[PDB]
């Protein structure tokens, strides 16, 4: 098996999958396999792209015995994976050891769920590959802000509740410690 | 034609009574002078036995009476009545005991004089007297043993019984399941494969399984697996026989022996 990864903290991969849902829910997903870790890439309408990464440290076993190529790319649909794991999480309270596997080009993406009594095995069909051009230039940053997660989540929820057909962002730091960062919205309220 | 008895083993008879009703309408009660053979088979049932239904599975369960008395005078009597009336009667008796013994009698069309008390309850369920020539056409299927392999399923009361029951019913959580493709490899590993979804699902069992006595495969329907699951839930000694692309037989027993045999034919070709 050119790639094999095992874990029992399935909540992490579950959050990885639920963080990939906003970028459409029935489309193709790119999975990049390299020695450093496991990464999912999604792109929508050539205007926005997400890139989650599961590091090697999240799996006890991470072989990557592939030697001909440094990185492996496969394309699988997300609706299949979502519909499978949805019914697999019915008894998620059991001690489940997920096992990812991939034997190379032309082979399906395997996802084995073993509960020490039942070993469910799923082989996801891999599709042809149509995702980096959408990357900011590291030598041209105009503003760099570090914000807490809860505050940003609350602001985004508020903007959703206001509708927010269009959005604006501000980044001004005046002479003193006057760091101004705002999220203006063009909504029904005005 | 004198048939009288007071059946009180109760679970053994009840599971047959329920499974014949769940299988198809009406049932055959072969009252020998030694052994009772409840035969719910499609050959003897005049409403699309295999016309577009595909209902081919035949059950041959034998119930002993040693249930208080077995006076079968004639001495093989073979009957046929609907399962709804006897289901209701048995349910009423079960509830009554939940709150005496039910006497059973016989009156080519007759009636069954079921009578029990707490109140007085009389139920004259209609029945018939299917002929000896028709009885001879009711013969149990013959199953070869050249490739037939059997899997000693674990008892439900054991530690692994609940896990095996859950694994068996695991195929019921997908509503788009029609055909189940059983697999058995030789310590034997028993596997269930589903190939009717957008993803290839294989439900395996890595627990301990005993093979009383080459991959044998058989594709059956989902309802047959439901009744197999119900039988496994209601029995301890359960043997799964798998004929390679011929048939699947579910052998249950209760320790002469009240064996229950379900013969399921392939619903597809490997």
């Amino acid at each position: 098996n050119k790639f094999s990864a095992s874990t029992v903290h399935l909540e992490h991969i579950t959050t990885a999958l639920s963080c990939l849902t906003p970028f459409g829910s029935k489309d193709d997903v790119l999975i990049f396999i390299d020695a450093d870790g496991l990464s999912f890439v999604r792109e929508n309408n050539h205007v926005i792209k997400i890139q989650l990464l599961l590091s090697r440290e999240l799996f006890m076993s991470y072989s990557y015995r592939n030697e001909t190529e440094d990185h492996m790319k496969l394309c699988v649909k997300i609706n299949h994976i979502l519909d499978s794991v949805s019914v697999m999480n019915r008894n998620s309270d059991d001690i489940v050891e997920c096992t990812l596997s991939y034997d190379g080009h032309g082979s399906p993406f395997v996802l084995i769920f073993e509960d020490s009594f039942i070993s469910e095995r799923v082989e996801y069909s891999t599709y042809l590959i149509k995702t980096n051009g959408l990357e900011l230039d590291r030598e041209r940053i105009s503003f760099e802000a570090i914000i807490k997660g809860e505050a940003l989540h609350s602001a985004l929820k508020d903007l959703k509740e206001i509708g927010c057909k269009e959005c604006y962002v501000y980044a001004k730091t005046e002479a003193n410690d006057e760091n101004v960062f705002a999220l203006i919205s063009k909504s029904q309220l005005g | 034609m004198k048939l009288k008895l007071i059946v009180n083993d109760y679970k053994l008879l009840r599971t047959t009574i329920n499974t014949v009703a769940s299988l198809r309408k009406t049932a055959i009660l072969r009252f020998n002078s030694e052994r009772l053979t409840i035969i719910s088979t499609p050959k003897s049932s005049s409403n699309n036995g295999t016309i577009l239904r595909g209902d081919t599975g035949q059950l041959w369960c034998t119930i002993p009476h040693d249930f208080r008395l077995y006076t079968v005078i004639s001495n093989t009597i073979t009957m046929e009545c609907n399962c709804d009336s006897l289901l209701s009667v048995f349910k009423r008796y079960d509830r009554v005991m939940n709150q005496s013994n039910m006497t059973i009698k016989l009156q080519p069309i007759c009636a069954l004089g079921i009578t029990f008390e707490e109140i007085m309850h009389s139920f004259k369920v209609p029945v018939k007297l299917l002929f000896r020539a028709q009885d001879t056409r009711i013969q149990e299927p013959m199953i070869n043993y050249i490739q037939l392999m059997m899997y000693k399923l674990p008892p439900i009361s054991g530690e692994f019984g609940s896990a095996f029951h859950g694994f068996i019913r695991r195929v019921e959580r997908y509503s788009n399941v029609n055909h189940i493709h059983l697999m058995g490899v030789k310590d034997v590993e028993l596997k269930i494969i589903v190939n009717e979804l957008d993803w290839h699902l294989e439900i395996c069992w890595n627990g301990p399984l005993d093979s009383v006595i080459s991959t044998h495969e058989v594709i059956i329907r989902c309802k047959d697996w439901k009744v197999c699951s119900k039988l496994y839930a209601a029995f301890e000694e359960v043997v799964l026989a798998i004929s390679h692309d011929e048939s699947c037989v579910f052998h249950c027993s209760l320790d002469e022996r009240g064996q229950i045999i379900y013969y399921i034919a392939r619903s597809k070709g490997l």
